[PDB]
């Protein structure tokens, strides 16, 4: 995360770090949405582009965290996969349309640290992902596009209207993203950088005081770019396959 | 960089 | 969950993260 602050203990805890075996290091992010579940971007499993295509041995997923690098014990937990579901229309060919995967872990404890954030409903998606309303990323990736972080972070940015959002980009925009960020006009930075895909942006619902999950941090050109974007998944457009899955195999 | 997990979690 | 999205250590305590109000005010 770029220009953001490190986290509030217990600030984001259905954070998850997608964490790879061998070698250890940090994949990507992730968030939880029920004891047994985990949703991320597609193409932190699976970017052909990139040699990337993981099966679930090769994988941990690291729930509680708040500093990225040491081992917390006692607070965070750390689950093995039983299976991934990738979206069967996820296009890592061309621009990343409907970039959503889900992993079923055990079921993992709740606690202080450990809790699920909501998906949203049709109505709280149409009242919520409004341009100018600010949604919230969170992650552990890079502090700048050109180091890393201590703790978690976090940052705040506004929905961005759709013709800026395609205005910015030669890649096609599709109904299945949105755009975040600040213009270049508005003073204010932040953005997504490596490490934080896969990561959760949410917003706290000024009904029902929830918290729920909009988008997936799924990609962008550089980190905090001026006149660039971060795009993010509809969680909400990609919400049908999400219950399809869980509901068959969950 | 990552500090070492228990090797409960790599079985 | 019926519990989704309210955190321990937040709205279950009734205690307001350092930035949350800058979410709410957005929602206009
Ligand atoms: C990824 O790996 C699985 C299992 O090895 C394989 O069956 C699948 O076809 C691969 N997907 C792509 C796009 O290569
Ligand atoms: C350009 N990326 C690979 S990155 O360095 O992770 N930057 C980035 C910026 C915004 C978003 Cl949403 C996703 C990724
Ligand atoms: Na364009
Ligand atoms: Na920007």
């Amino acid at each position: 995360i770029v220009e953001g602050s490190d986290a509030e203990i217990g600030m984001s805890p259905w954070q998850v770090m997608l964490f790879r075996k061998s070698p250890q290091e940090l994949l990507c992010g992730a968030s939880l949405i029920s004891d047994r579940w985990v949703l991320t971007a597609a193409h932190c499993l699976l970017y052909p582009p990139w040699d990337k295509n993981f099966t679930e041995n090769d994988l941990l997923v690291r729930i509680g965290k708040h500093s990225r690098t040491r081992y917390e014990r006692n607070i965070e937990k750390i689950s093995m996969l039983e299976k991934i579901y990738i979206h069967p229309r996820y296009n890592w060919r061309e621009n990343l349309d409907r970039d959503i995967a889900l992993m079923k872990l055990k079921p993992v404890a709740f606690s202080d640290y450990i809790h699920p954030v909501c998906l949203p409903d049709r109505e709280t998606a149409a009242s919520l992902l409004q341009a100018g309303y600010k949604g919230r990323v969170t992650g552990w990736g890079n502090l700048k596009e050109t180091g890393q972080p201590s703790v978690l972070q976090v940052v705040n940015l506004p929905i961005v209207e759709r013709p800026v959002c395609k205005d910015s980009t030669r890649i096609r925009i599709t109904d299945n993203m949105f755009c975040a960020g600040y213009k270049p006009d508005e003073g204010k930075r932040g953005d997504a950088c490596e490490g934080d895909s896969g990561g959760p942006f949410v917003m706290k619902s000024p009904f029902n005081n929830r918290w729920y999950q909009m988008g997936i941090v799924s990609w962008g050109e550089g980190c905090d770019r001026d006149g660039k974007y971060g795009f993010y998944t509809h969680v909400f457009r990609l919400k049908k396959w999400i219950q399809k899955v869980i509901d068959q195999f969950g | 960089d990552f500090e070492e997990i228990p090797e409960e979690y790599l079985q | 969950e019926a519990d989704c999205g309210l955190r321990p250590l937040f709205e279950k305590k009734s205690l307001e993260d350092k930035t949350e109000r800058e979410l709410l005010e957005s929602y206009i």
